[PDB]
């Protein structure tokens, strides 16, 4: 019997699991999101095991519905875990609303089952924070879904690697006037900021809304028509 | 095929109900009281089987005193018109309780609803459950008048219990009337 | 599903959850249930923030139109006793179409908190109830204390919570053998007031009486007796 | 260790132990077995005069003919009660019969022991109760003692409580297999009397009988306590 | 030394099992018993150092049937080893029960080391402390499933104490070269030159499955190798 | 087993569950919640737990709604709040389902204290580290506010505080709160007890006003930002 | 000691402790002696009386009627065995319609103790069976072990004193198989002598064709000499 | 609940999984490498067979298993969760023939394999698997050849050439300096089994390594018989 | 529907007809009622199409099932197949009517087992199911020989169902032909043209 709840509150109120699953999203690679004013971008530093890894079979920005995206960072294999529980979120939407599941409510799905697995027992807390862009009535959406199941809405933010330092130079370097190019820009250069050598469009993935309002990850070419810029 | 007549009245109920309980082709009782009051404002009164009815008014009034003791407060009779109308929907699906009643309730306001054993609610001025509405629902239409005073609805109620007993088949050998009032639920006599 | 077995003996004999649900009665506030010939009185005391907050949460519960209720302990292990004795209340009236009988309620809800001492995975009730009420299958007011243990025994005047002990003593020194309602009434208020030093806007007072239902003493009437006490 | 169901170095059930050590802190009861009937004498611990006496019975009857007594928590031994009482109106039920002394008590010392931890969903911990099982089948009175380890024995006289082991030995020289009924009443409350720290009442005291002369176990009524408190030699 | 040795799921940080090592040593603990496939069949022996002499001769089996062409010796933990027995019989009837045919010893030895490894893979299991030897000649298979649950179909294989020094000495033959019946006195002088001087009586539990047999499991008769020794 | 369990459903020496404690220390670590019963309704005020430059305040944290009638403000873990704010609408849309009636604030109140206290007392599970300003409106007893615990312990307070400085804003409500108030006047007295307790930017804070009104019944708005700042540039 | 925490720890050198202390728990129980003879079986054993005017606990079992068990231990894990014994006993002569071998029964118990040994939140049982059975399969003697194992013997003892008894019947092993029922049951009893700290000593007899019947008290004088 | 970062799947106070890294370890305890190249024309694992005592008969001995005519594995990890892992890769590709009628693809069954990795990470009741996966094939939607690793993290990707086992590392850093668009079948076995042999620092013969060489012909799972590990070997041993 | 797979010396003859049939319409008039399960057992299905479907791929799933545990994948694989159809048979009695022919080769050797809608498998050297074959009973008794080769067998089963795709209106189409030898599974289709036999046989 584990049915016991393995993520519970210190003597200080302080969930020392969600802290440690925290940790594990802070040296689970850096990636990168920024809203602009008419989209939202999220970017990461797929940097591979080793050349040899085929990038395709284990890209980190993936599709959720046609019109929300998600990028984490973290346990690989929990963000997988995550993003199936969240298409089959949006497919089950879809098939009882016949529309993708909104980005908000993606968002929230993915932010319930985080807690639930910080709740439940026999279960530690997934150790990824996601990135999920997508838009709303009001316009493109960015949201971090931390491993408690808490969910800010970020303008743009790091959460990887190296993330307070890509968070400052976001603070530093973002503004809301920004275009989808000039946020996809950004997203690149925080993420050259918090990577050791020389960044290539091998070593990245970028996953974009515009507005069209439908996720689609850049290809390789695009990420280094963006780069060479 | 019981005889339940409800007819609501500007601050009153008058809910009737045959009297006569039965067993087969013998009447068994002759002042079994039908109407069920599930709380002190509620009278509900139940056409169908016996045993079907006092199953689902005791289940009925557990809930209601249950609700009042869980909460500090009474069911409406609209909220306890449609608990009651939930409790058939579920039912009917699910092993059905075969009672169409009539749920007549004072809140401050008289309220008459015709229930069914699938769960159909509807507030009605007046109605009834059993044969007895293809009797009394004309009466109620040629002598109903809106604002009718309490001894006018009695003599109303009293002429559909009349029909009930002269021109149908199986009439019932008596029927108990109760009023439910700001007073609450009190068995009258109509006479 | 989580089995744990939250209640265990120790060494000297001793299940230290039950102790430990004790100590959560103990910090409970203060609770006085006096009978009468043909009434019964409950008095608890409240701790509140008079400016900020309504006083009308209740520590003394209405398990049926027969069987009052108050309780001692944690308010929500309490309410859980509370929704479970009223759903046992009107369980008995469907089984039996009977009202429960004081002694059947009591030993029921003393039983829910035995079980939770018994059943792993499940926290011992850190509330001490006052099952109180009239059976007409007896013609007797009974008051039976519920422990978190689940033992429960029945008083002619009974103090749970805080202060229990000086309550206990003021109860047992000033109990008459035949005392008449507002006897019962004016001991309750009484022992209640010897712990607390605030009159009718602290105290709250409810009652029974015979075949008749909970009865909350207004702030006029309780402030009338608490100065006749005095 | 840590877990109810383990096993001491030494071969003993930790719970087990520490639910004796648990009866052994609960109020003291005599049963005294004789060829007339089976005599139950308790020791009612009232903490006030406000305490109802009969509301903190240590007696109970388990059907007409098998009472039982209680010594440790009292809420396990009414759960004990409560399956013996089941268990006594099931077998009327299935066998047309009253339920053997040693079949309940059999029965309630089985339940006793399934206590259990650490699987998914059963009591959690043995009984903190001894019961003193006593009943008449076939014309016989049969004195039964259950412990919480669920073994139960046949018993013509038994200590269960507090006192448990000095009654016992007041019990040695005080005995006798032929005894009558009023001399088993008297034993028992002697017994009693003298593994308590109070003195002797009829308010304080619990007593019953399962007698063979009229086959039922029934308990004695304030008036009986004090006709027995009486004859005491103190 | 270090906390990894409680929690059979647990890893050591050299990634060891610990608990599964020490079901390891309740195997090694226990007299080694050993399977050779031969010519004619298979040849179980399993030296039973009789702790004492009341013990029935020829009874507390080491070499069980599993099916009507399968044969399990079984060192370790007996316990473990007959509970291994009993659910490798259990799997090899739902695996007939499933299929229709009879299991073989590859399959029914992947079958049961899946139980081996649930009882460490899985939390709330104990590993078995026992090697199991499915021995049968209709699939001239000799697969021996480790505590871990590691399988390997054997030439010749042996688990106990000295099974180093066993299988050592069973490597000195090809068993396949010669029959079961001419295999029987090499086995036991292998176990008796094994058998240690403190075990004053012992026997020699050898089961064959052989053509003689006609594939089915039968222990070695008494005339063709008398098992009980002093 | 149970080697590495919390007891999360067992007692302390003391006889309070630690768990519960914690949690409650948790509650308040986190952002200020502040509820006060006006005339005819109740505001709750709130202080975001994510608030930075970057931050979009596209939506409500800590001010969720429940239903038409019934709001709540949340001190403590956001997730466990959304998880039982989602179960407090679950409940009311069933009771409004039931009875077609809105479900009574306290009944309501009285759900996710059990959900909350079931945590406490069985299935050795986390409890919810969330306290709750539940306002709403039933017929039964007017416009409520109810502050909920993680022991799942509720009391309705005319006016209460919970989170970080929970004390000072109950201390400086009890200075302040008036009866019989009006929804500006409300207002801007959580907006006074904010800016003590607690920077201050309003974008930082969340506010929705439960009102009843005889005529559209009990309406809940929670403050958008434009409302939030126009309302807090006023002081 | 550290790793005496549950039925499913294996220590550091393969010893389950808490096995070994459901073991020493057997061991703690009155001395319990079962022979086999060709033709019969016995299993005896002291009963244990707790207090002076308490009878003596019942230690011999009829578990079919030519199987009985002797416990030896915790007796109310012993009742529990003979419930599931009976169980098993009741179902092979429902499924086949004769009577369980004991082997299979010793099996079948040995695998429930195992079991409880494997699966954590599960004791061992605290008590340890000497079977004794007679039928297609001749009489045999099964010591169940808490552990989940059954030892078959030609004679044995367990619980308290027990050494005793073992060495009187390994002294007189060769003779019990030719004992007739009479003289393996004065065996039994002169085992159990040696154990003496009668009417504590309860005997339960078996044979091929004589069903298991329970002797105690007086009815076992007959057998003294 | 402090402590059990350690013992249990829960993340340390630095974040780690100490138990995955531990079933990392324990992979590494298998005594065995893995090596599997893929090209555009077939792709060779070659996985050293290791035989500790020769009385154990050797075909028993394998890290090389067919999940389904089309889907091979070579598993390096302790050889009980080897076969726990053959056997559940083998209920992966059933089910998933089951459900969807075709045979399973690598690519889909290293996701699979990744999922219950991940539960193990996850469930601390369940043990990571400590098991290196090197699922490979021929797709036919794609008519390609896949080639993924699964670690008993569950971390899953496809590669153009793998490694695994106690020469991970080198073996991965010799794959990657001397990765070529081979453009026959034989140069990826040679390639495959001269990494394997450089990386092991000892002469291989058939008797020490299993090779399971799926080309465009044979597409179909098979370990290469003696004759073809021997002649792959002396191809590697003339340069 | 016809259904007829012969065992013969050197492999194993499934000839089928084409014909899906609800009622007097031909649904499907290329039907592939012999159904691969393994690259050398193969299921000759009749009764209902939806039955035997499912019985093919629930039988595809358990010889992989078969298949989790062991290597010796090509061993005792056809009567593993008609065992799992038989249990699935008598365990769905109530709801599938299907009748399978499974045959094929595996290490035994070649095989054919004929289960029936009864789920009654027998293995059988000449097995026939369906409507159709009962139209050639009697020619099969009258032309099949035990030493046929599966040419020879190829040959006899064409002309046999072929006659039952004549005679009955529930088989007809073209003539699915399995031939199952040690090296791997043929496929052939026979259309009316090809056939030996045509709708002229009848009265002469
Ligand atoms: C044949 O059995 C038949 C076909 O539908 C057949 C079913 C199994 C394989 C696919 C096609 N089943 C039927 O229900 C009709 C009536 C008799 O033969 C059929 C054509």
């Amino acid at each position: 019997d584990s049915d016991f709840s393995l993520t519970t509150f210190s003597s200080g109120g302080k969930l020392n699991q969600i802290e440690s699953a925290l940790k594990a999203v802070s040296l689970g690679g850096q990636c990168v999101g920024v809203k602009a004013k008419n989209g939202a971008v999220i970017a990461c530093e797929s940097k591979p095991s080793s050349p040899l890894v085929e990038k395709v079979t284990n890209l980190k920005v993936q599709k959720i519905n046609d019109n929300v995206g998600i990028v984490y960072s973290g346990v690989n294999t929990d963000f997988h875990v995550i993003l199936k529980s969240l298409r089959k979120a949006s497919i089950k939407y879809s098939l009882r609303l016949g529309v993708e599941m909104p980005t908000r409510e993606v968002v929230k799905h993915a932010a319930h089952k985080m807690q639930y697995y910080t709740q439940i027992g026999g279960v530690r807390p997934f150790g990824v924070s996601l990135l999920i862009i997508g838009w709303e009535e009001l316009g493109p959406t960015l949201w971090q879904v931390d491993p408690s199941g808490t969910f800010w809405a970020w303008k743009a933010t790091a959460l990887g690697k190296r993330s307070d330092g890509s968070r400052t130079f976001l603070e530093r370097r973002y503004s809301e006037d920004q275009s989808v190019d000039d946020a996809i820009h950004t997203a690149i250069s925080t993420l050259k900021e918090g990577f050791d050598g020389q960044l290539t469009a091998e070593l990245i993935e970028i996953g974009v809304v515009d507005e069209t309002r439908k996720f689609r990850t850049l290809s390789t070419a695009e990420i280094r028509d963006f780069l060479t810029e | 095929m019981l005889s339940i007549v409800g007819l609501q009245g500007p601050d009153w109920v008058l809910i009737a109900a045959d009297s006569s309980v039965s067993s087969s082709i013998i009447c068994m009782s002759e002042n079994y009281d039908r109407i069920a009051q599930l709380d002190d404002r509620h009278a509900l009164a139940m056409s169908g089987e016996t045993g079907d009815c006092l199953q689902l008014s005791e289940y009925l009034q557990g809930n209601v005193a249950l609700y009042k003791f869980r909460n500090g407060v009474e069911l409406s009779s609209d909220a306890l018109a449609h608990f009651i109308r939930h409790t058939m929907a579920k039912a009917v699906r699910k092993s059905p309780y075969e009672v169409n009643m009539l749920l007549s309730g004072y809140d401050g306001k008289p309220h008459l609803y015709f229930m069914d054993y699938l769960g159909t609610l509807q507030s009605i001025p007046y109605g009834a459950q059993g044969y007895c509405q293809y009797f009394v629902m004309s009466v109620f239409d040629k002598h109903y008048k809106e604002g009718l005073t309490l001894e006018d609805g009695k003599e109303l109620m009293k002429l559909a219990l009349n029909q009930i007993k002269q021109r149908f088949t199986v009439a019932p050998h008596g029927f108990i009337v109760k009023l439910v009032d700001k007073n609450g639920i009190t068995k009258i006599d109509l006479e | 599903d989580y089995t744990r077995s939250i209640t265990r003996f120790s060494p000297d004999g001793r299940l230290f959850q039950i102790d430990h649900a004790h100590a959560a009665v103990q910090r409970g506030t203060t609770v006085v249930a006096t009978r009468s010939k043909d009434m019964i009185v409950i008095a608890v005391e409240k701790t509140a923030v008079a400016k900020l907050q309504d006083p009308h949460f209740s520590k003394i519960c209405s398990l049926d139109k027969h069987v009052m209720c108050a309780f001692a302990g944690l308010h929500a292990d309490a309410r859980r006793l509370i929704q479970s004795g009223q759903r046992q209340c009107q369980s008995h009236r469907l089984t039996y179409e009977d009202p429960i009988s004081i002694e059947n309620i009591a030993r029921y809800i003393a039983t829910l908190q035995l079980k939770n001492t018994q059943s792993g995975g499940a926290r011992p009730y850190g509330v001490s109830t006052l099952i109180c009420g009239f059976d007409d299958m007896t013609s007797q007011p009974h008051i039976y204390e519920t422990l978190p243990s689940g033992t429960y025994a029945e008083w002619k005047a009974r103090t749970i919570g805080r202060h229990d002990q000086t309550v206990m003593e003021y109860l047992e020194k000033h109990y008459k053998d035949d005392m008449t309602d507002e006897e019962a009434q004016k001991l309750a208020i009484g022992a209640l007031l010897e712990v607390v030093e605030n009159g009718s806007k602290n105290l709250e007072v409810a009652y029974m009486k015979r075949g008749g239902t909970m009865e909350i003493m207004a702030e006029e009437v309780l402030d009338a007796l608490i100065e006749s006490t005095k | 260790d840590r877990n109810v169901n383990t096993f001491s170095p030494d071969g003993r059930l930790l719970q087990v132990e520490y639910a004796i050590e648990a009866v052994k802190l609960g109020s003291s009861a005599v049963a005294i077995l004789c060829p007339e009937g089976v005599i139950f004498a308790v020791e009612k611990r009232l903490s006030s005069q406000l305490l109802i006496a009969s509301s903190v019975e240590k007696v109970y009857a388990i059907d007409d003919h098998v009472g039982v007594v209680m010594a440790g928590l009292a809420a396990d031994g009414r759960t004990m009660v409560e399956h013996m009482r089941v268990e006594a109106q099931n077998h009327r039920f299935s066998f047309d019969e009253p339920i053997g002394i040693k079949a309940v008590t059999q029965s309630v010392c089985d339940l006793a022991l399934a206590f259990g931890e650490g699987r998914r969903k059963q009591m959690s911990r043995p009984f903190g109760t001894a019961l003193l099982v006593a009943g008449i089948e076939n014309g016989k009175c049969h004195l039964f003692h259950t412990d919480p380890s669920g073994t139960y024995t046949e018993c013509r006289a038994r200590a269960i409580g507090g006192g448990s082991e000095g009654a016992e030995a007041l019990l040695r020289d005080l005995y006798k297999d032929g005894m009558t009924l009023h001399e088993a009443e008297d034993l028992a409350l002697s017994t009693l009397r003298q593994v308590i720290q109070e003195k002797l009442n009829e308010n304080n005291v619990e007593v019953a009988c399962a007698r063979v002369s009229t086959g039922k176990f029934e308990i004695y009524t304030s008036e009986q306590r004090q006709e027995i408190v009486a004859r005491l030699p103190p | 030394g270090s906390g990894y040795d409680f929690n059979p799921i647990t890893f050591s940080p050299d990634g060891r099992q610990f608990q599964v090592e020490y079901a390891t040593k309740a195997v090694e603990k226990d007299s080694l018993a050993l399977g050779v496939k031969c010519k004619d069949g298979i040849l179980l022996a399993a030296e039973k150092n009789l702790t004492s002499t009341l013990l029935t001769p020829g009874g507390n089996p080491r070499i069980f049937w599993i099916n009507d062409s399968i044969a399990c010796a079984t060192i370790g933990h007996r316990p473990d080893c007959y509970s291994i027995v009993e659910q490798s019989r259990n799997r090899a009837e739902t695996f007939t029960s499933n299929f229709g045919i009879k299991i073989t010893v590859p399959q029914l030895a992947s079958e049961v080391s899946q139980q081996f490894h649930l009882a460490h893979y899985y939390q709330a299991y104990r590993p078995f402390g026992c090697t199991v030897i499915f021995a049968s000649y209709k699939d001239d298979a000799l697969y021996a499933i480790e505590p871990s649950g590691a399988f390997y179909g054997y030439f010749a294989s042996c688990f106990g104490k000295n099974s180093n020094l066993a299988r050592a000495e069973l490597q000195k033959t090809e068993w396949k070269n010669i029959t079961v019946r001419e295999a029987v006195p090499e086995v036991a002088r292998i176990i008796k030159s094994l058998h240690e001087s403190q075990f004053k009586k012992w026997e020699i539990e050898m089961f064959w499955l052989c053509e003689e047999t006609n594939g089915r499991p039968q222990k070695v008769p008494e005339d063709v190798f008398q098992s009980r020794f002093v | 087993t149970y080697r590495y369990d919390a007891g999360t459903t067992t007692f302390s020496s003391d006889g309070r569950i630690l768990q519960v404690e914690y949690a409650i220390q948790s509650i308040n670590q986190a952002g200020t919640a502040i509820g006060v019963q006006f005339t005819n309704g109740v505001v709750l005020a709130a202080e975001k737990k994510n608030t930075g430059r970057l931050v979009d305040y596209l939506f409500p944290e800590k001010m969720a709604k429940i239903d038409g009638h019934i709001v709540t403000a949340v001190a403590g873990l956001t997730a466990d709040a959304n998880t039982l704010v989602d179960l407090m609408r679950t409940s009311a849309q069933k009771y409004l389902k039931t009875y077609d009636e809105q479900m009574p604030v306290e009944q309501l109140v009285r759900m996710v204290c059990d959900e909350k206290h079931s945590y406490t007392q069985y299935g050795g599970l986390r409890p919810y580290g969330v306290s709750f300003l539940i306002a709403g409106y039933d017929r039964h007893k007017g416009c409520q506010l109810y502050l909920t615990d993680p022991s799942g312990n509720f009391g309705g307070w005319k006016a209460t505080a919970i989170g970080e400085n929970n004390q000072t804003a109950q201390s400086i409500l009890k200075s302040q709160y008036k009866d019989n108030m009006t929804a500006t006047e409300a207002m801007d007295l959580t907006v006074k007890v904010l800016c003590k307790t607690l920077s201050l930017s309003a974008d930082k804070l969340e506010f929705a006003v439960l009102q009843f009104r005889e005529e559209y019944g009990p309406k809940v708005r929670i403050l958008t930002t434009s409302e939030v700042d126009t309302l807090m540039k006023r002081y | 000691s550290k790793y005496d925490e549950n039925a499913t720890t294996f220590s550091p050198e393969g010893r389950i402790l808490q096995v070994e202390n459901a073991m020493k728990a057997v061991q703690q129980g009155m001395p319990t002696v079962g022979l086999k003879s060709k033709t019969h079986a016995v299993i005896a054993g002291v009963m244990h009386s707790p207090s002076e005017f308490s009878s003596h606990q019942p230690k011999i079992f009829k578990i079919d009627q030519h199987i009985g068990v002797a416990i030896s231990g915790l007796t109310a894990d012993g009742r529990g065995l003979c419930k599931f014994l009976r169980n098993e006993c009741l179902h092979h002569t429902f499924c086949f319609g004769t009577e369980i071998r004991v082997a299979d029964l010793a099996d079948t118990v040995a695998l429930q103790s195992q079991k409880k040994t494997s699966k954590v939140g599960k004791r061992p049982y605290g008590v340890g069976l000497l079977m004794i059975g007679a039928g297609v399969d001749g009489p045999r003697l099964f010591e169940t072990c808490p552990s989940g194992q059954h030892w078959e013997y030609n004679a044995q003892a367990i619980g308290r004193r027990a050494q005793a008894a073992k060495t009187y019947l390994e002294t007189n092993l060769n003779e019990f198989p030719d004992c007739t029922r009479d003289q393996l049951i004065r065996h039994a009893l002169r085992a159990l002598n040696d154990c003496k700290s009668l009417e504590a000593i309860a005997l339960g007899v078996v044979g091929i064709d004589e069903p298991f019947t329970i002797l105690e008290g007086p009815e076992l004088q007959k057998y003294i000499d | 609940s402090s402590g059990a970062d350690r013992y249990l799947t829960v993340f340390s106070a630095e974040g780690r999984l100490w138990q995955v890294e531990y079933s990392f370890k324990a992979v590494k305890q298998a005594e065995v490498t893995a090596v599997a190249v893929k090209s555009k024309n077939a792709v060779c694992v070659a996985v050293q067979k290791k035989v500790s005592d020769k009385l154990i008969d050797p075909s028993t001995v394998t890290h090389m298993y067919r999940i389904t005519d089309n889907v091979g594995a070579c598993l390096v990890g302790l050889p009980s969760d080897v076969n726990f892992i053959v056997m559940l890769l083998r209920s992966f590709a059933n089910n998933f023939e089951y459900k969807q009628g075709f045979s399973i693809p690598v690519s889909i069954l290293a996701q699979m394999l990744s999922e219950r990795h991940q539960l193990e990470s996850q469930l601390v009741y369940v043990r990571p698997s400590a098991v290196s996966a090197i699922l490979f094939g021929l797709d036919g939607p794609s008519d390609s050849f896949a080639l993924y690793k699964i670690e008993p993290s569950g971390y899953s990707n496809g590669f153009r050439a793998v490694a695994c086992g106690v020469k991970e590392i080198e073996a991965m850093s010799a794959l990657e300096k001397k990765m070529e668009d081979f453009e026959t079948p034989e140069a990826t076995a040679e390639f495959t089994l001269s990494t394997l042999q450089t990386v092991c620092g000892v002469d291989f013969e058939a008797q020490d390594v299993e090779v399971s060489l799926l080309t465009r012909d044979n597409s179909k799972f098979s370990k290469l018989p003696n004759d073809k590990v021997n002649e792959i070997l002396h191809a590697v041993a003339e340069k | 529907t016809t259904l007829l797979a012969i065992q013969c010396t050197d492999g194993v003859v499934m000839a089928s007809d084409s014909r899906t049939s609800s009622g007097s319409f031909i649904p499907n008039r290329a039907t592939n009622k012999i159904t691969e399960i393994q690259p050398k057992i193969f299921a000759a299905r009749c009764g209902n199409a939806a039955d035997t479907q499912f019985l093919a791929r629930a039988v595809k799933n358990y010889l992989n099932a078969l298949n989790i545990t062991r290597e010796n994948t090509d061993d005792s694989t056809i009567l593993v197949a008609s065992n799992v159809i038989r249990s699935l048979i008598v365990r769905y009695r109530q709801y599938l009517s299907a009748g399978v022919i499974v045959g094929g080769w595996d290490s035994a050797g070649p095989q054919v087992y004929s289960i029936e809608v009864s789920g009654m498998a027998i293995k059988k050297k000449i097995a026939s199911n369906g409507s159709g074959s009962t139209y050639i009973q009697a020619y099969i008794d009258q032309n099949y020989r035990e030493d046929m080769t599966m040419e020879e067998a190829t040959k006899f089963a064409i002309a046999a169902v072929t006659g039952a795709i004549i005679r009955d209106g529930s088989s007809g189409g073209v003539v699915n032909i399995v031939q199952i030898n040690a090296d791997g599974a043929k496929r052939m289709t026979v259309r009316p043209a090809q056939q030996p036999f045509n709708y002229d046989i009848v009265k002469g």
